[PDB]
């Protein structure tokens, strides 16, 4: 009747999937870090040379 | 049904028995040791790993 | 940066390994993988 240890279920707060649960993106920093990569991967390096 | 009634008719032990003959064994006389997990199916450790 | 989920209150799970597991690396492994993707 003392401090023993048993197998409780591991409680973890999660989220079941839905159709309108969106992953929002930081536009003004991460798209503007993607901007220079998108403009620098157009010209050259086509893997056909 | 048939209600029968028996009353003893002797001071001392009037009926003797003895372990006399042995045919076989049901067990194996083996050494396959039982597991402590099924006889205690609730105890676990704390750390999950 | 943080996402927008529909069900505002989070759910306790059975934690079936029969289903898909849920992104189970802690902040130590996140910061370590940040260093590994860096160097």
């Amino acid at each position: 009747s003392l401090l023993h240890t048993f197998w409780r279920l591991p409680v973890a707060v999660f989220f079941e999937p839905h159709e309108e649960n969106v992953l929002r993106c930081p536009e003004r920093v991460l798209r503007r870090l993607l901007e220079d990569a998108a403009v620098t991967m157009r010209g050259g390096g086509w893997r056909e040379d | 049904t048939q209600n029968i009634n028996t009353v003893d008719m002797g001071l001392g032990y009037t009926s003797n028995t003895c372990v006399a003959y042995v045919n076989r064994v049901r067990t194996d006389m083996g050494v396959r040791v039982q597991d402590l997990f099924r006889v205690f199916p609730m105890n676990v450790y704390r750390h999950d790993e």
